[PDB]
């Protein structure tokens, strides 16, 4: 039952659990949104 | 570069002039909120109580106690005091006002600032106090903790400018301050700061009262005024740098003939005033942590955000290609 | 011009403004009040004769309570 | 060559001198083999208090339940002689 | 460690003012150092001091005393190595480093 | 517990939101009436009975 | 391990503190404090004076809660007395006991919270305490050591004017109460020094003799106002306060509460406060009024000899005890019938408190060592005396 | 539980070699016990269901100079529990060695401490029976009775020696004893 | 004489003793929403500048 | 030296006015008296406002007010703190228990005065002095400062 | 160009000789503690951490996404012995 072992550790560890959103926005823009503009500038 | 000592002065000078009025200015504000007064006697409205301070402390007959380590325990405030003098030399007050347009001040910067610790610890060792040691060991300890997140804190700044020149830092802002996209990040600096300069709520030498002696216990007359004078002169550059990088330093607020006709070095002075009346507001307000608590909010909390938004910015200037 | 290196008398000067004077004992010390609310309605004060030099104790016995609100009595009234 | 044990000759004179000394030991009944209460005319305190110089002047402690054991020059001797804290 | 019960007989509170004069003398050395003594005043003449206190006392009989005797023996003790108050000539309660007494009295003061 | 107490908790943390108040009535008082009396010129209330020199 | 020697010479903690504390690191393995810097020879020099010289040494063993000491000894000297107080009386002095006991939890608060590091309640606090000593000052004409409460009552009258005053004061102070509560309460600097620091069990505080704040924040439900009241406690409303975890934090809500408590107190004295005597007109213990002495001649002789040789008690002894502002302050009276007391032990939960730091700042940091201090709220005079 | 309950359920229950005095009084229930017997009296009244005495409020000597055995040990006691105090007293000389409780009471420890500072009287099992008022190395034993009010010596800085040293008192006005018995 | 110093006639008016509710403050969402959006559109902001400066 | 007079006394002005216009008192906070020179140091009377800051360590101390009883078991540690601090410096005895022994004036554990263990400069009445009287005597103080003539003495030394 | 580096010399010299002056005309009228190195270890990491961010942020516009990467590959090793560090309680003082 892994959704509220999530919601308590954001409860617990919410500098961390900021951190990995903010870090993991910074590397999903790049690794995802990157190559779609690539892409849609090609054609 | 015969008129350079003439620059140098110029700068140094009022620097020293400002920094005794700090301290005026802080008792001034503490008293205020404290529902006193404050200094008021000692010339009109307390304004000649920094001139009889100085006096008192170069009329007060230095101590030198019987410590093996004669010379490092007089050079400690030196080393503190030059490295708090030095770092104005590349701070640009407006377009083309500054001593040394290094391309690489942001590093330099970030050298004195790592180079700050060692008139603390020597301080501590030389005077021959295991109490002093101690406080000099955790107080290095936490500068050299928030110093990281410092750092980081600048590259993000440095990846959004391209570029070590602290002018061209500011000049990067015309188009907005970078303190709109990135305050959580100007939080993060401000605190970092605080806690980088030994203030409150990070203030150990400062808690006697707790039993946690100073770095600085031992030290009378001129020493401990140039350890005083080094650590207000630190508050006024770190105020002088939260403005650079993140309120565009000398630039107006908005890009309106009105607001150009006043000069950019008043609007760079007015956010530094603002800036240390914070500093001021902020010891007012709180109590301070325990050292073992700071250190924890040093690594467990300002790295891991500094961190984060390095990442973060670096992405997504990456990604839509809005590099400079 | 004792203003400028005595802030202390400089307070004195600007609370002042828009007093009413009371009376004036036999040193030349000048007894000034209010009548306002500020420190709960306590607005008495004295100007020292001497502007250099002056000290607590040159306050006369007979504006010594006037002065620190034991009575309502001025100098003058005690003295007749 | 370093060793670990003072020697035998150098203690037995250190003892008796010290013995010879000390308050109330007229230098005539001090011989390598006088016991202190029988012969010596000292009381326990006084036993005790010699004891106690045989530590000051060979510079270590003597344990209290093997003090009792001394009680004239020539066990002296043979507890110090032997002791390699002894000095 | 605690305070022990009173001695039963003479021959235990003996041995108890055996050991108190053995922890007196053992800290001769660290009474020295602390007074700055060595050109003062030899050890063996503490350990004399030490030892003419005890034997002032040897006429008691009641071993209550004898135990009351080397408590206070031992926080004096404790006091002097402990929380020592240098003077010169005087260490606590110690001295350290052709007439009749009656004229010289006499000449002093008519209390005698 | 739930999501949006989490979230408001989590926020509050990070945002520093109860540091504000304080902040806040501490600049209240700046701009308060002192109440410091400026002695020797002014004096304290005393009382009849006011217990001084013989 | 290493041995920190702490004694501020200041009263940033206290002045006269001295402590001896073993280490591990920062962790505190053993605190053991050193006391006696400030004994004077109080129950000593109290066998040397009358009943009523006597009293003013009282003022100055918790001479943060002058009155209430005050109060404890004039209690004891009545109860071997058998003598009985008017009602008026008993409400002046109900009254200035609560007035003593904000004066003390202010001081104790924000000294504590100074020592923490914030400075501002200090001022704020210590402006409200000008206006009680100014009450102080009006009924005995001393700013702390009035001397006012006496065997037998009070020694003068209210002037006139002072309860409108009281009123306009308690009109106020509720809003003082809720400014150094945003300032502390809510905090997370102040919650991260205070919560769970110094934790006490009921069966703790009961092995060690705490009373007070130091034994209501372990969950035990005791205040001798309410278990052994005395003079008009028993006609007043008010609630009290205990903790749920036993720690500084609950410590200090305690105090907060009690303050507003006592807040309640005072109102409702000012509301029922009768007219009538000050004094017990037992004319062989109490002075005559000035007019009296000079116009009556056994008044007169009275006068002479309440001043020259005081009353006597008769042989007796007791143990009377208070809810003092610090805990349960108890005298010991012995009477041997004479004008003097025979001998006068004064219990102080100071001393009670201060020899619970040990077990209470065990396996702590070093900076909670102040805060443990802060909590228990030691004042040297009544731990020396 | 009040003051008759006690008396009356203590003399039933305690064991009768334990008490040897007993007063009621408004002033105070009072049990005297010899001093063999102190130590197990207060176990008694601290485990016992019905009476449940689990505060030590305090310990005092008073000395009695025409007494044999002059110092008069002073227990306070109290029952949270049952919302009662209990006043228990034993005899002492100034050599006879009394039982300690701490063991029972942790409270007891530093009121011991000053009953032997004030009084002389020593207590048997003591964890750390030392002086805890008066000055390092003082002398005597200032409550009793013939201990002169301002000691036998005072402190004063000493120039030459650079230091505060004691030396025997004189006084500039002495003490005025006022006899009005 | 027989005027002493008491409450008037019907007492004292009413005090309060208890704390009085302050406020709750600035929404969570809002400060979470006006931060992204200014992050959001200053970092686009930025790109903009960094293209006149180029 | 009709004109070295007039330097000498003028640099002896700035002296005593530096030295005046800056006390920094090291509090020795004893007994009730420290209350009351809390007090003094609080906002009715805010002795920050006269330029008195209060230090922790005697080494930044111009001042050491004794404030309470001094017991026999304290006077050392009171003497040692003395002798830390720096030239020039000046001692006030605050209340009757620092003057004089006061009401412990004839125990067996009270010096009977701070006078015996240091020199002090002014003596303030009272049990306690009030926080004005207390400001009183630190202005007495100033006063005795504005009767330096160091640069004076040492120049004809 | 390395000239102005030379203000900065001449700035320390002057503020040299006002800290000597200031300095010098009042002379005219045993328990090793692990935490401590532990700490100065993670400075020296994120310390080198910074130093090699610098080239970094100055070159993403010439290095582009392999540059990107790359610096984030080293990240995420640098923070695995971060979170060593975290989980063994070397960032805990208490
Ligand atoms: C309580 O906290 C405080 C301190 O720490 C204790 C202070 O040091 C201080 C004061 C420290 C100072 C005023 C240092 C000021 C020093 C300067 C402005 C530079 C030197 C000024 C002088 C008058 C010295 C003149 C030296 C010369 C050789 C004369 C030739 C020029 C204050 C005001 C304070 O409030
Ligand atoms: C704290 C943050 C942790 C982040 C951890 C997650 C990311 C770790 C790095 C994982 C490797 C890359 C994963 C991302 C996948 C997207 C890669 C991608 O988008 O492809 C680009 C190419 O990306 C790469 O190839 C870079 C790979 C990074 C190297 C990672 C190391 C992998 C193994 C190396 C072996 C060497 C031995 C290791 C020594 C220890 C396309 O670029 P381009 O070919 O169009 O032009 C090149 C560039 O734009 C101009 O300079
Ligand atoms: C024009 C005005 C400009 C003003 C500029 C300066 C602003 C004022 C700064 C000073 C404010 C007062 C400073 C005194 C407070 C110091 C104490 C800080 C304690 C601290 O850091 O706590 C941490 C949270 O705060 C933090 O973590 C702080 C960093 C917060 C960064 C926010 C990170 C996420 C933001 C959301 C971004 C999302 C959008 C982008 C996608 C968590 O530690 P704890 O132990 O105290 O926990 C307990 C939580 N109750
Ligand atoms: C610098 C110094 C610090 C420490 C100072 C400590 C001062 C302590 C002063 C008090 C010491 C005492 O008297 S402690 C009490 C001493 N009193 C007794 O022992 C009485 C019984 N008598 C005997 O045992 C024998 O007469 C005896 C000769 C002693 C031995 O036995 P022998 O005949 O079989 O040798
Ligand atoms: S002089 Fe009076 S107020 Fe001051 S410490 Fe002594 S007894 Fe207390």
């Amino acid at each position: 039952p892994v959704m509220e072992k999530l919601r308590m550790f954001v409860a617990q560890e919410p500098v961390v659990a900021a951190s990995c959103l903010i870090g993991g926005v910074g590397l999903f823009l790049p690794a995802v949104v990157r190559p779609i503009l690539d892409s849609l500038e090609a054609s | 570069y015969i008129a350079v000592p003439a620059e140098i002065l110029g700068i140094i000078l009022p620097l020293l002039l400002g920094v005794a009025f700090l301290v005026l200015a802080e008792r001034k504000v503490m008293a205020f909120v404290q529902r006193r007064k404050g200094p008021d006697v000692v010339g009109s409205f307390g304004l000649l109580q920094p001139l009889a301070d100085g006096l008192k402390l170069i009329l007060k007959e230095p101590i030198s106690p019987s410590s093996a380590n004669f010379f490092l325990f007089r050079m400690a405030p030196v080393a503190t005091f030059m490295l708090s003098l030095v770092a104005w030399a590349v701070v640009p007050f407006d377009y083309g006002m500054v001593l040394s347009d290094l391309n690489i001040g942001l590093l330099y910067l970030f050298a004195i600032s790592s180079l700050g610790v060692y008139g603390i610890i020597i301080a501590g060792r030389s005077s021959n106090s295991k109490y002093a040691f101690l406080g000099a060991l955790r107080s290095a300890a936490q500068m050299v903790s928030y110093e990281v997140s410092i750092g980081l804190i600048l590259i993000t700044v440095l990846i959004c400018v391209g570029s070590c020149n602290l002018s061209e830092i500011v000049m990067a802002q015309k188009q907005i301050w970078f303190g709109i996209p990135l305050f959580p990040v100007l939080v993060m600096f401000f605190i970092s700061c605080l806690a980088e300069t030994n203030r409150a709520p990070f203030d150990l030498p400062e808690a006697e009262a707790e039993l946690v002696a100073g770095y600085n216990v031992e030290y009378s007359s001129m020493g401990f005024a140039l350890f005083f004078l080094g650590e207000y002169a630190n508050m006024i550059l770190m105020s002088g740098l939260c403005t650079l990088f993140f309120l565009g330093g000398w630039l107006p607020i908005l890009d309106l003939p009105i607001f150009k006709k006043i000069p950019g070095s008043i609007w760079f002075s007015i956010k530094v005033l603002f800036f240390l009346f914070l500093y001021i507001w902020v010891r007012a307000a709180f109590p301070r942590y325990r050292y073992d608590q700071l250190m924890g909010l040093g690594w467990k909390v300002f790295l891991p955000l500094s961190l984060a938004w390095v990442v973060s910015v670096s992405g997504l200037l990456v990604t839509f290609q809005w590099l400079p | 011009m004792r203003c400028l290196p005595d802030g202390n008398l400089l307070q004195t000067k600007i609370h002042n403004i828009g007093a009413t004077l009371v009376g004036v004992d036999k040193f030349g010390n000048k007894y000034y009040q209010k009548l306002g609310d500020t420190q709960y309605g306590r607005h008495r004060w004295v100007e020292y004769a001497s502007k250099d030099r002056y000290n607590a104790s040159q306050v006369p016995a007979e504006w010594h309570g006037w002065l620190h609100f034991i009575t309502d009595h001025t100098g003058d009234e005690l003295l007749s | 060559v370093r060793g670990s044990f003072l020697d035998k000759s150098e203690v037995t004179d250190r003892v008796l001198s010290v013995v010879k000394n000390f308050q109330k030991v007229d230098p005539s009944k001090v011989t390598p083999k006088a016991n202190f209460q029988n012969d010596l005319g000292l009381d326990s305190l006084d036993s005790v208090e010699v004891v106690m110089a045989l530590e000051e002047e060979f510079g270590f402690e003597i344990p209290d339940n093997e003090a009792d054991k001394i009680q004239s020059i020539d066990l002296a001797v043979d507890f110090i002689a032997s002791h390699p804290q002894a000095k | 460690i605690g305070v022990p019960p009173n001695s039963a007989n003479l021959t235990e509170a003996r041995r108890r003012v055996f050991d108190f004069f053995r922890a007196a003398c053992r800290s001769i050395p660290t009474i020295m150092d602390i007074y700055n003594l060595q050109d003062v005043v030899a050890p063996s003449q503490l350990r004399y001091a030490i030892s003419a206190q005890i034997r002032n006392n040897a006429h008691i009989t009641d071993p209550k005393v004898i135990d009351l005797l080397i408590f206070k023996g031992m926080e004096e003790l404790t006091d002097i190595v402990d929380h020592a108050k240098q003077r010169h000539h005087i260490i606590g309660q110690y001295v350290v480093g052709g007439k009749t007494d009656f004229l010289k009295n006499f000449y002093t003061s008519n209390y005698f | 517990k739930d999501w949006n107490t989490v979230f408001e908790r989590s926020i509050n943390t990070l945002f520093l939101t109860e540091m504000v108040r304080g902040l806040s009535l501490t600049l209240k008082y700046f701009f308060d009436p002192k109440v410091t009396i400026n002695y020797p010129f002014e004096k304290g209330p005393l009382s009849p009975r006011f217990r001084g020199e013989h | 391990n290493f041995t920190l020697n702490f004694g501020p010479q200041h009263p940033a903690a206290h002045g006269v503190l001295r402590l001896v504390l073993e280490m591990n690191g920062e962790v505190v393995e053993r605190a053991e404090p050193h006391i006696g810097l400030l004994h004077r020879g109080t129950e000593k020099l109290i066998e040397y004076k009358t009943y009523l010289q006597a009293l003013p040494y009282f003022d100055r063993l918790d001479y943060v809660s002058m009155m209430a000491q005050e109060h404890a000894y004039s209690l004891a000297v009545e109860k071997l007395l058998n003598c009985e107080v008017p009602l008026r009386a008993q409400y002046i002095r109900v009254l200035f006991c609560e007035i003593t006991r904000i004066l003390n939890h202010l001081l104790a608060l924000t000294t504590h919270a100074m020592d923490v590091g914030a400075l501002t309640p200090f001022l704020w606090a210590f402006e409200e305490r000008e206006k009680l000593l100014e009450f102080y000052e009006r009924v005995s004409g001393a700013r702390m050591h009035a001397s006012f409460i006496r065997p037998g009552g009070v020694a003068q009258d209210l002037p006139l004017g002072l309860c409108r005053d009281i009123d306009s004061f308690t009109q106020q102070f509720a809003s003082r109460i809720d400014e150094l509560e945003e300032m502390l309460t809510g905090n997370r600097i102040w919650k991260q020094r205070l919560v769970d620091i110094g934790t006490v069990t009921a069966q703790q505080a009961k092995d060690w003799g705490f009373s007070g704040v130091m034994l209501r924040g372990s969950g035990v439900c005791w205040d001798l106002r309410r278990a052994a009241p005395y003079d008009v406690y028993d006609q007043l409303d008010f609630d009290v306060p205990v903790g749920t975890r036993g720690d500084c934090y609950d410590r200090y809500c305690i105090r907060i509460e009690e303050m507003r408590q006592s807040l309640r107190i005072i109102v409702q004295c000012l509301n029922q406060m009768p007219s009538g005597m000050i004094k017990a007109d037992d004319r062989k213990l109490c002075p005559p009024s000035r007019c009296r002495m000079k116009l009556s001649m056994e008044s007169l002789i009275h006068h002479f000899e309440l001043y020259t040789e005081g009353f006597s008690v008769p042989a007796s002894s007791t143990y009377t005890a208070v809810e003092a502002p610090k805990g349960e302050f108890g005298v010991f009276l012995v009477s041997n019938g004479s004008n003097r007391p025979y001998r006068c032990k004064i219990r102080a939960p100071g001393f009670a408190h201060l020899q619970g730091l040990d077990f209470m700042s065990k396996h702590h940091m070093l900076a909670d060592v102040v805060t443990i201090i802060g909590t228990q709220d030691i004042v040297f005079g009544e731990v020396d005396r | 539980m009040d003051n008759q309950f006690i008396f009356k359920y203590s003399w039933e229950t305690l064991p009768k070699k334990w008490v040897k005095k007993m007063e009621r009084s408004e002033h105070g229930n009072r049990f005297d016990t010899n001093t063999d017997y102190l130590f197990q009296l207060l176990c008694f009244l601290k485990l016992h269901t019905y009476t449940r005495v689990q505060v030590l409020i305090d310990i005092c000597g008073v000395d009695y100079p025409s007494r044999k055995r002059r110092f008069e040990v002073v227990y306070n006691l109290l029952s949270t529990r049952y919302n009662s105090r209990i006043r228990v007293q034993t005899s002492a000389d100034e050599v006879t060695r009394i039982s300690s409780v701490v063991s029972l009471f942790p409270s007891a420890g530093w009121w011991e401490r000053e009953v032997w500072d004030m009084f002389g009287v020593s207590f048997i099992n003591h964890p750390d029976l030392r002086r805890i008022l008066t000055d390092y190395g003082f002398e005597g034993h200032p409550l009793r009775k013939d201990f002169p009010l301002s000691g036998y010596v005072q402190v004063r800085y000493d120039d030459p020696e650079k230091r505060v040293v004691s030396e025997p008192i004189e006084m500039t006005q002495e003490f005025r004893y006022f006899d009005f018995a | 004489p027989l005027l002493q110093d008491g409450p008037p006639p019907g007492g004292f008016a009413p005090v309060r003793y208890a704390r009085r509710i302050s406020n709750t403050g600035p929404s969570a969402m809002a400060m979470f929403l006006a931060v992204s959006g200014a992050f959001a559109w200053g970092m686009y902001q930025v790109g903009q500048g960094n293209k006149i400066r180029r | 030296s009709k004109a070295a007079e007039f330097v000498i006394s003028k640099v002896d002005d700035l002296m005593n006015w530096a030295r005046t216009g800056s006390i920094w008192p090291m509090t020795f906070g004893l007994a009730c008296c420290a209350v009351e020179m809390m007090h003094t140091g609080a906002a009715r009377y805010d002795l920050d406002r006269f330029g008195i800051i209060f230090r922790p360590s005697p080494r930044q101390s111009d001042c050491m007010i004794v404030a309470g009883t001094l017991t026999n078991k304290m006077a050392p540690a009171l003497r040692k703190v003395y002798d830390q601090m720096p030239e020039p410096r000046w001692v006030i005895s605050m209340g009757s228990c620092a003057n004089g022994g006061g009401y412990y004036h004839y125990s067996y554990s009270v010096v009977r005065g701070c006078d015996r263990i240091v020199p002090v400069d002014i003596y303030v009445p009272g049990c306690p002095p009030t926080a004005e009287a207390l400001l009183y005597g630190l202005l007495q103080l100033q006063k005795k400062i504005n009767r330096r003539k160091d640069f004076l003495h040492w120049w004809n030394k | 160009m390395m000239l102005e580096f030379a203000p900065i010399f001449i700035y320390l010299v002057i503020s040299l000789l006002v800290s000597l002056i200031l300095l010098g005309v009042p002379f005219l009228f045993s328990r090793f503690d692990i935490r401590f190195y532990l700490v100065s270890i993670l400075f020296l990491i994120f310390d080198l951490e910074v130093t090699f961010f610098f080239p970094w942020a100055v070159s993403l516009n010439k290095i582009d996404l392999f540059g990107f990467w790359s610096m984030m590959a080293f990240l995420f090793i640098l923070t695995i012995g971060f979170l060593y560090e975290w989980k063994r309680g070397a960032l805990d003082w208490e």
